[PDB]
RNA sequence: CCGAUAGUGAACCAGUACCGUGAGGGAAAGGUGAAAAGCACCCCGGAAGGGGAGUGAAAUAGAACCUGAAACCGUGUGCUUACAAGUAGUCAGAGCCCGUUAAUGGGUGAUGGCGUGCCUUUUGUAGAAUGAACCGGCGAGUUACGAUUUGAUGCAAGGUUAA
RNA sequence: AACUUGGGAGUCAGAACAUGGGUGAUAAGGUCCGUGUUCGAAAGGGAAACAGCCCAGACCACCAGCUAAGGCCCCAAAAUA
RNA sequence: CAAUGGUAGGAGAGCGUUCUAAGGGCGUUGAAGCAUGAUCGUAAGGACAUGUGGAGCGCUUAGAAGUGAGAAUGCCGGUGU
């Protein structure tokens, strides 16, 4: 127990960033989102303090899918009333409310404790070529690869 | 139909959050400084 | 300063003292002699002769004035429990508790 | 001697062991008779031959 | 002679109360619950010291990563120019660099790519 | 005003001025202490020694030769009657860096 | 040899309360102070109880009267807590509040990692197989004689006595 | 490390898995023998969790290194080689 | 240099509790018991400071045992839900 690094709040500089979902493939796009919003690609990553940056996946509109999942790649839910499944296909889930889309995708690629769902918070996602939040001064970011 | 487990001190006094009394109403008296009921004659020199 | 009443086992479970003890608890005692007089509980005669005791060990024994006086602590202690019965269906008994309490009254004109 | 520095001659004396005094002493719960049958009870146990 | 108990089974487990301490409700109270405790207590603090070395040790292999990114490296393929360029820096040492002095970390990584 | 010297099993970044917890060095208190194989000197001129620098060194002085904090070291298997208890105290020696020859 | 759960069932108005038609069964319960010097007198209250004054080294020594543990029940407060899925800890760790048997200190604890009580009985129990409501007491390989084997000591072709 | 004499024992309900076989139906987390492991009495890493499968045997400490089986988009160390 | 997972069991070394012998000590300028603390020893455990308490109690070597409790639908007290 020696000399190491910790980052705590009053240490710690978040920032924004934008990015187009224009031309990406759905889980592909969601794992690098993930990364950006967890802080796993600053120098002072602490495990059990929020770090990290803001996303705002600005297109959501054109984001693709591959093979046949169209048609295939049914979402579930339950409504914890007897018989209360419903399901809704991945293609129809982007024709209607395709940011929700994009938003339970990332989610589940991050962990379920107190500060994991703190941290999905910092993702904002948009149908359209427009976004609000032009006065904090959004960066762009690229995907790797 | 009978208890399975014991109840902790902790959720006893949470279940008695709430078993508590207030004040009354308890006004004072115009004729003599006092305390009287509201809507109820006083109890000393009885007035109303 | 300060100055204290007790009224030792008098024959009250504390469960049930502990609700009136609680209403007057940081009160002016001016405002608390009414309150203990218009309520409708079975403790309230017993615990406002603790309360008037107080009042007068401040005045004679240690020249206090009575007009700022406070309730500065009450509370009930647990005293000893007597042993009793009641007789039930089929030739067993159950054990009745006769639970006493000690009270004691602290009023304080709030000053040092 | 001594009748305040006494001391027994090295080897001839012995502490006896204590069975039924807990786990670390080796001999604690079923105090070296095993588990179960004729010769774990007491008084247990067929007579020589 | 006759010996009886007092005095030694209350100082036993007195010493146990108190190792109790600030455990929740009933288990920094009674005995039989609370030497339970401590006795979970005990051998969870064996493994976790253990596992300390492990947990350092994977979460400063996450901070070389991020750092060596900035300059278009993996983590594996910066420890295998540092290995045959002859540097022999633990990785506890190599993020206290990347945290500290940058300048001589991004100074280190091209002299590992030179190594290959 | 940046060594970082390889004591012990261990590596430590020393700093001109700063306290160190090293393992049970083989000196009595007062006199001083010098590590020769350091890896790697940071500041304005760095240089990484391959292994080593091959001729710098760190000179300190020795203070409070100890023993460590008492830890209890307790085991035992569920249902059988069966546990081990230890106590563990570590020795360590402190020190204070005067000088780093680069 | 025991020292009030011990020692007689009984240290005390014990073969007594009490139980049974009867024969019979059968308890619990010790301690003011050296000395009663056992709180005159005042104050609240119907009294009980109390606050002063006084006796005394001492009155929480005031007649249930030596000491006074735990479970349990309260009153005040330093830090914490109403988006959270808990065998309740442990390892990491900010912020705040303190300051020791003075030493790489003490209290709390945002958040992160890893974690299905104990005993018994079993091929195998987180077990939905057993036992324990909590705390305290006190509750199970003894010693008489004989045999055998080992250590240790005297003496040695001798060694040793019983009543 | 093997044998001899003497003091003290505990055990006589066993279980998966792989292979050679009987029985059963080339059924059973069946049953019964041969052989080898390891659970019993074995904690650690992998098979999501998971006595018996794979890897490997914990004297204590460390905010040091490199390897095993299994891994390297992120939950989650390590190639979106 | 080498060894040190462990149930049934075998073997070794110890810690603490009452009473006795001999020796030497401490106590109204406050013993034992009780409570609190951030102390010491590889463990069972040992001190020291303060508070309360009001008359006895440790240490060394040896001896002797009604000598150590969390479990028995255990026994008695008294306190919960
Ligand atoms: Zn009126």
């Amino acid at each position: 127990m020696r000399q190491t690094f910790m980052a705590n709040e009053s240490n710690i500089e978040r920032k924004w960033y934008v990015i187009d979902a224009e031309g990406q493939t759905l889980g592909r796009l969601s794992s690098e989102v993930a990364s950006i919003l967890r802080g796993k690609n600053k120098v002072t990553y602490t495990p059990h303090v929020d770090t990290g940056d803001y996303v705002i996946v600005i297109n959501a509109s054109k984001i693709e899918f591959t093979g046949n999942k169209e048609t295939d790649k049914v979402y579930y839910r339950h409504s914890n009333h007897p018989g209360g499944i419903k399901s809704i296909t991945a293609g129809e889930l982007r024709r209607t409310n395709p940011e929700r889309l994009i938003e339970n995708s990332i989610k589940g690629m991050l962990p379920s404790t107190r500060l994991g769902e703190k941290q999905g918070k910092k993702l904002f996602v948009y149908g359209g070529a427009e976004h609000p939040h032009a006065a904090q001064q959004p960066e762009n970011y690229e995907l790797r690869g | 139909a009978v208890p399975k487990r014991r109840t902790s001190k902790t959720r006893k006094n949470k279940r008695r959050t709430h078993f508590k009394i207030s004040v009354p109403g308890m006004t004072e008296c115009p004729n003599c400084g006092e305390y009287k009921l509201s809507h109820r004659v006083c109890k000393n020199c009885g007035s109303y | 300063m300060e100055a204290k009443a007790v009224a030792r086992t008098i024959r009250i479970a504390p469960r049930k003292v502990r609700l009136v003890l609680d209403l007057i608890r940081g009160k002016n005692a001016a405002e608390a002699i009414a309150i203990l007089k218009l309520t409708n509980k079975a403790s309230s005669p017993v615990i406002e002769k603790v309360l008037m005791s107080a009042l007068a060990n401040a005045e004679h024994n240690y020249d206090m004035n009575t007009d700022e006086l406070v309730v500065k602590e009450a509370y009930a202690n647990e005293g000893p429990t007597l042993k009793r019965f009641r007789p039930r269906a089929q030739g067993r008994a159950s054990a009745i508790n006769k639970r006493t309490s000690h009270i004691t009254i602290v009023v304080s004109d709030g000053k040092e | 001697m001594k009748l305040h520095e006494l001391k027994p001659a090295e080897g001839s004396r012995k502490e006896r062991n204590r069975v039924g005094r807990g786990v670390a002493t080796g001999n604690g719960k079923t105090s070296g008779r095993g588990h179960k049958g004729q010769k774990a009870r007491s008084g247990g146990g067929v007579r020589p031959g | 002679p006759r010996v009886k108990g007092g005095t030694v089974t209350r100082a036993r487990r007195k010493k146990t109360i108190k190792l109790a301490k600030g455990y929740f409700g009933s288990k920094h109270t009674l005995y039989k619950v609370a030497k339970q405790q401590v006795m979970k207590s005990g051998q969870y603090a064996f493994r976790d010291r253990r596992q300390r070395k492990r947990d350092f040790r994977k979460l400063w292999i996450t901070r070389i990563n991020a750092a060596a990114r900035q300059h278009e490296m993996s983590y594996s393929r910066l420890m295998n120019g540092l290995k045959k360029a002859g540097i022999d820096i633990n990785r506890k040492m190599l993020s206290e660099i990347a945290i500290s002095d940058e300048k001589a970390f991004a100074q280190l990584v091209t002299k590992a790519k030179d190594a290959l | 005003m940046f060594a970082i010297i390889e004591t012990g099993g261990k590596q430590i970044k020393v700093e001109e001025g700063q306290e160190i917890f090293v393992e049970k060095l083989d000196v009595n208190e007062g006199d001083t202490f010098t590590f020769d194989k350091v890896l790697f000197v940071g500041g304005d001129s760095v240089k990484v020694g391959a292994p080593t620098v091959e001729g710098a060194t760190v000179t300190a002085t020795v203070n409070k030769q100890g023993r460590g904090k008492k830890i209890t070291v307790f085991t035992y298997k569920r249902r059988k009657n069966s546990k081990r208890k230890k106590g563990h105290r570590q020795p360590y020696t402190k020190l204070t860096i005067d000088k780093i020859n680069a």
